[PDB]
């Protein structure tokens, strides 16, 4: 009747954690000339086999607004975009006054002719040249007349992206480091927080697009029944509105004015890249929206919001006047920045057919401050040609605002709210394969990594090995990694050292010479090995955990060497 | 480069049938 | 330790113009923005606007865009002239200094504030 | 013209509690938020720079944090003397608006 | 180099009695030489007393 | 003073290197600092009195 | 040196894409660009010659 | 060249790069390396006359 310690390595039990992640691209992905920005060449190739292993018997509760995968993507977009735009011409030498006069097209002074007095490569000598800015890139000084000065010149100092850089959104894999492991969520409408039921475990997710845009989410992922609106306490307006749709919405956005592209040297080794003449005729750029198709997804948009906001009118308002950058709809496709009003979706009450395409106005800034953040600002080279833009609208970021009503306008936060949209299925979770269990003695169908974690302690104990197979195995990504092989070297050591000491190293399940003390828990075997799984197990001696180790320690080899 | 194909489905069993097998046998043979 | 003291009238008439100087002592209006915030009773705080110290460029609140003007007339003292007062505009107006270096402690924040003048609009 | 909401408007908690201030842009700001503490009848203090830093001579039981668009201000073992008028601003961009304010009385 | 540690510290009082004012050039965008502009008060030496 | 003129002068260390300027922000109060062994190191300590 | 012959082993070799040069080349490259790095830039010397 | 037949020039490729100087100390004489596997790897040496 008396039960001994038994130690066991290769547990299926995790616990919640946050760790540094590395990326993973599909194949090169490139042809030497895009060197994106990303850093796409410095990420390890997939493994063709995603491997996915359903785990039975794991219900999970996840929280999206509280996934630490979000603030390390945002962290490690913003690291890679100015790791990438660092290595860079610094237009320093442009915060002159510009002599700007208005292009009369054959809009309303939307395109400047502005000449100014720089020097050349050889210093001496000073130039007078000319070139073509927007209208949103120039801010006059002074008084009214045609004086004018870049838009962010006088408190930052303008980088000029490098020609080569492409900004082509590419699907990048955020993959766990040896000794983690990510659960993914398969719930076909997933409320955002709450328990899972059907979870599987990956140790890398599916590829995720950065796409940086606002108010509309563009590419990514569809939902699989329905539209489904997430948030978090949807009584607090405060909170950012993710509506995630089931089907995408095509949006044909273009810029249909072929500007030359003039390349102005600025000093040795340096050249500023700029808009030169227009070829043809001055036509706004656009966006086109399918009017039925649009209507029908801001219907089932009005069903889903009616469900949970009771039965009330919902009022669809469009943004509050501002700064472009601010309260427009914006994305990034071409390698050109759009600016769009974004006034004609969000125009309509619901309660309870002029035209069949929506065409947007949109607007072109070459001096973008991305990321919410100043002190530091782009300059977007001209591309040269049309651009088509073609992308799909897969979801919104909605926010919320009274005679029985509810406004809801397009907004959202900072660039996070995007990344829950695909992240919103999955969490990270640190495995610990070390567990004790009480044993009588003194001194299958495979299933893959954790499957036997909904297992009972028995039988889930038949699989140590999987779980334990998977402990192993300059720039941003280079280090990180780095830094995460040497702590799951560091992790696999201990466990090691641990087992060493207690004479275990070579051994999955040894049987120890410690008695199981009632007090732990007074249950027999059938009670402990049977029903309860490997994480409720550790969960009930979790405030014990520590005084087992110490008797192992205290009593077997310390007495019996 | 014979064995290659199957080297994973050896490993598989190796591990699987001897050692998570060995160690429950041996943790009821004690008695 | 540098100070700011408004002064000016207390009482404006509803349509002239309010004048308000801010003197600096333990200091200068040197290379910050220079600032003006209302503060309306029972309200919170609303900009008016700045004038930088490097050059004697403006930039007004595009509300009050065309109706307010802020100089500099002295190294000691700068002011605000608020053009056609109306009743809503009856506020305390605070005076203050918008650091933006980076290198200071205010990277943006108005880091010396003055004490603060109340200015009525009435008949 | 970013408008701002401060919760709650009235604020009232006991001499060493931990008490907490919401600040919400209407649209995303980065960490471009500050805060100021205004005593009834004087010019307000800058409390947190750029929303999570502090000003020198603030003790460090004033402490911000958050991006995007919510920021908190955590007062911990509040004091007697921290009582007045809490403000949030917008540095982000201009007009650098502010919020209607929280009022916090000792009791 | 001979290192005398004390058993018993000794208090040294240090004082700089001038107050100045700190004044910013700008340099560039963003940055900025602070300088000392107007003394206010008498000049007086700064000094030590143990 | 750079020249015979004894109204001319320059910035000490001008003439050999570009002088950064500390930010006022940073401050040079001492902090204690301890020292700790990494792994597979040890340190000891003499508690001799004298 | 050491320098084992291996008996009965043939093995296939091939020049052209072997890992080893395009490896060579970068650190060759990398080398110039560190040794390089600290040294004077002669932007100021871009003027009109005469 | 610049400006047809006058006499002025600049330095080439200053349009186009960045010119760095080289440091007089630094040395360019060629110093044969030796490229080792990492333990765990192998170099295979092929000894075929032709
Ligand atoms: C040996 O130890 C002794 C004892 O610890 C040290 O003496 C102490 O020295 C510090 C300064 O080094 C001094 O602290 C100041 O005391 C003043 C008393 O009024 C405070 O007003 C002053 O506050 C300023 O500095 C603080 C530093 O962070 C800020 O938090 C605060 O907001 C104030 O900031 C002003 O100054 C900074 C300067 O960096 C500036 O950036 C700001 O804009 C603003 O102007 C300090 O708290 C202690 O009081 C001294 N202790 C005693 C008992 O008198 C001694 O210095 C040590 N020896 C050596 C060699 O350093
Ligand atoms: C997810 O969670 C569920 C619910 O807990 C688990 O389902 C239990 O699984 C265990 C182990 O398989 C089941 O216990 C076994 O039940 C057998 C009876 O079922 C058989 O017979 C019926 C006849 O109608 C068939 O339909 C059915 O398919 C089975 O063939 C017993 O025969 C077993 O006893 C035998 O095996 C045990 C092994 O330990 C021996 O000790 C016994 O002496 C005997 O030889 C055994 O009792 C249990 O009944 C299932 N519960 C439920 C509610 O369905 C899943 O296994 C779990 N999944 C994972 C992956 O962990
Ligand atoms: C969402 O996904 C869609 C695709 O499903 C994506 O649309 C794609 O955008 C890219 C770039 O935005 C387009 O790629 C361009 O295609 C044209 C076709 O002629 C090429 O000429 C372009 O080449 C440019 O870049 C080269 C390298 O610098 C230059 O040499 C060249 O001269 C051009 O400047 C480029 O390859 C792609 O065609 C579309 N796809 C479709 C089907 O239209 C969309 O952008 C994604 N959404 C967002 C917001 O990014
Ligand atoms: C922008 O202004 C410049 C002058 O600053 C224009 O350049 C001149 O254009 C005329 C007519 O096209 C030519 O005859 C001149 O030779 C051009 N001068 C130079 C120095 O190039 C330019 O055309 C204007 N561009 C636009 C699009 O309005
Ligand atoms: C340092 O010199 C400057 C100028 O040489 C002095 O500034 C002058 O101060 C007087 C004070 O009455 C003013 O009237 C002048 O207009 C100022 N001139 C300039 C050019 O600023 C400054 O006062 C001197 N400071 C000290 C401490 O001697
Ligand atoms: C500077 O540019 C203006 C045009 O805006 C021109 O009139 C003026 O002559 C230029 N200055 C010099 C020194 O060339
Ligand atoms: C769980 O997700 C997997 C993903 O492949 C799917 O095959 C399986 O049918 C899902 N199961 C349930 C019960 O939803
Ligand atoms: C856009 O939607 C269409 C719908 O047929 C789909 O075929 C296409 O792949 C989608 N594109 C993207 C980039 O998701
Ligand atoms: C949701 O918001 C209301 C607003 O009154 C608040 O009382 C409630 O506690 C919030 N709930 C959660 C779960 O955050
Ligand atoms: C744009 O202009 C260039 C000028 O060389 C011309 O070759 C090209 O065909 C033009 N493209 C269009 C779409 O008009
Ligand atoms: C968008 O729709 C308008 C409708 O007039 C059409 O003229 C334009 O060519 C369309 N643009 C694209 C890029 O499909
Ligand atoms: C966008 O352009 C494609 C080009 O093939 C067209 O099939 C599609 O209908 C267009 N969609 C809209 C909304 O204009
Ligand atoms: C879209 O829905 C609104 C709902 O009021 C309706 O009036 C309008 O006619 C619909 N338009 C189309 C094109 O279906
Ligand atoms: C929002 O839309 C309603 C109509 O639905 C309109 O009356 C209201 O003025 C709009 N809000 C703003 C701030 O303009
Ligand atoms: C969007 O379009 C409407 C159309 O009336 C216009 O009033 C509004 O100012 C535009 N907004 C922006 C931000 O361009
Ligand atoms: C919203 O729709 C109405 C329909 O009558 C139209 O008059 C109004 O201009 C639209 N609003 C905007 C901002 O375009
Ligand atoms: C089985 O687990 C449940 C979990 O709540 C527990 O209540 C029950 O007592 C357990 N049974 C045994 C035999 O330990
Ligand atoms: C510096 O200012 C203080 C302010 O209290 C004053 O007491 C002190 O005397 C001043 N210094 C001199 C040298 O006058
Ligand atoms: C130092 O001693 C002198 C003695 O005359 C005194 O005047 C001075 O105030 C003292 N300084 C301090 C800082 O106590
Ligand atoms: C084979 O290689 C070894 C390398 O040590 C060399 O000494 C020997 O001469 C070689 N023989 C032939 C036939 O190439």
């Amino acid at each position: 009747e008396k039960l001994w310690v038994t130690v066991y390595y290769g547990v299926p039990v995790w616990k919640d954690a946050e760790t540094t992640l590395f990326c993973a691209s599909d194949a090169k992905a490139y042809d030497t000339e895009k060197h994106n920005v990303w850093a796409t060449h410095a990420c390890v190739p997939t493994d063709p086999n995603p491997q996915e292993v359903v785990l039975e018997n794991v219900t999970e509760h996840f929280n999206m607004w509280k996934n630490n995968m979000v603030e390390q993507m945002q962290t490690d977009i913003i690291s890679l975009w100015d790791q990438s735009l660092k290595p860079c011409v610094k237009l320093t030498p442009l915060c002159v006054t510009l002599n700007c006069k208005d292009v009369n097209a054959t809009e309303r002074g939307e395109i400047k002719n502005c000449s100014f007095n720089i020097t050349t490569e050889l210093r001496d000598k000073v130039q007078k040249v000319y070139a073509l800015f927007y209208k949103l890139d120039v801010v006059p000084i002074d008084n009214n007349n045609t004086s004018y000065r870049l838009i962010s010149c006088d408190t930052s100092v303008i980088t000029q992206a490098c020609p080569k850089i492409s900004f082509e959104p590419i699907p990048i894999h955020y993959c766990a480091p040896a000794g983690f492991a990510i659960l993914k969520c398969n719930d076909k409408t997933f409320n955002g927080k709450g328990p899972c039921k059907n979870v599987s475990t990956v140790q890398c997710t599916h590829g995720i697009r950065p796409v940086v845009s606002t108010q509309l989410l563009l590419n990514g992922s569809l939902a699989e029944e329905e539209v489904v609106i997430r948030s978090d306490n949807f009584t607090n307006n405060a909170k950012t509105i993710i509506v995630q749709l089931k089907e995408s919405v095509e949006i044909n956005c273009t810029r249909p004015n072929n500007y030359t592209r003039k390349s102005i040297r600025i000093g040795p080794g340096r050249a500023f890249y700029t808009m030169g003449e227009i070829i043809g005729d001055i036509r706004q750029a656009h966006c086109n929206i399918s009017r039925a198709k649009w209507n029908d997804t801001l219907k089932q948009i009005v069903i889903k919001l009616r469900e949970q906001f009771e039965n009330k009118t919902i009022v669809f308002n469009h943004s509050s006047g501002g700064d472009p950058e601010i309260v427009m709809h914006s994305f990034n496709c071409g390698g050109e920045f759009f600016y769009c009003n974004s006034t004609q979706l969000f125009n309509s009450t619901w309660n309870n057919t002029e035209g069949n395409t929506i065409t947007l106005p949109c607007r072109i800034k070459q001096i973008i401050n991305m990321w919410q953040r100043v002190g530091q600002a782009m300059y977007a080279p001209p591309i040269r040609g049309q651009i088509r833009c073609s992308s799909n609208i897969t979801g919104l970021l909605l926010t919320r605002d009274e005679n029985g009503t509810e406004i809801f306008r397009p907004g959202g936060g900072d660039m996070r709210d995007n990344w829950r949209s695909e992240l919103y299925k999955y969490k990270v979770v640190k495995i610990e394969p070390l567990g004790v269990a009480p044993t009588r003695c003194k001194r299958a169908v495979r299933r893959g990594f954790l499957g036997a974690a909904g297992s009972t302690m028995g039988a889930a104990s038949m699989t140590l090995t999987v779980q334990a197979r998977n402990l192993l195995s300059l720039g941003v990504w280079g280090i990180k990694q780095l830094q995460a092989r040497v702590l799951a070297v560091e992790r696999y050591l201990r466990d090691q050292q641990l087992l060493g000491i207690w004479g275990c190293s070579g051994k999955l399940i040894c049987t120890t010479a410690v008695p199981w003390n009632a007090s732990w828990s007074n249950k027999s075997l059938d009670r402990i090995w049977n029903n309860m799984t490997w994480m409720e197990w550790e969960r009930e001696i979790d405030n014990y955990t520590s005084e087992i180790y110490t008797l192992i320690e205290e009593s077997q080899n310390q007495q019996e060497k | 480069r014979e064995i290659d194909n199957y080297t994973s489905e050896i490993y598989t069993l190796i591990e699987e049938s001897q050692n998570q097998q060995e160690k429950n046998e041996q943790e009821l043979l004690c008695l | 330790q540098v100070q700011l003291q408004e002064s000016g009238p207390g009482l404006v008439r509803p349509s002239e113009t309010l004048s308000l100087a801010c003197g600096v002592s333990y200091g200068s209006v040197d290379h910050y923005y220079w600032s003006w915030v209302r503060q309306p009773p029972g309200k919170g705080l609303e900009w008016i606007g700045y004038i930088d110290g490097y050059d004697g460029a403006t930039n007004y609140s595009p509300s009050l865009k065309n109706r307010v003007t802020i100089t500099i007339d002295t190294p000691n003292q700068f002011s605000l002239k608020m053009t056609s007062v109306s009743a809503a505009d009856t506020a305390v107006y605070f005076c203050g200094r918008w650091n933006l270096y980076d290198d200071d402690h205010a990277y943006k924040s108005l880091a010396v504030w003055g004490r603060g003048i109340l200015v009525v609009v009435s008949s | 013209d970013i408008q701002m909401t401060q919760s709650p408007s009235s604020l009232s908690a006991s001499v060493g509690d931990t008490v907490t201030i919401t600040c919400r842009a209407r649209h995303g700001v980065g960490e471009n938020l500050n805060w100021y503490q205004q005593k009834p009848g004087k010019a307000p203090k800058v409390l947190i720079y750029m929303a999570s830093s502090r000003q020198s001579g603030i003790p460090s039981r004033f402490r911000g944090g958050g991006s995007g668009t919510e920021f908190t201000l955590t007062i911990s073992s509040l004091q007697p003397e921290d009582f007045g008028t809490y403000h949030c601003q917008q540095s982000y961009s201009y007009p650098w608006t502010f919020g209607q304010g929280t009022k916090v009385e000792i009791k």
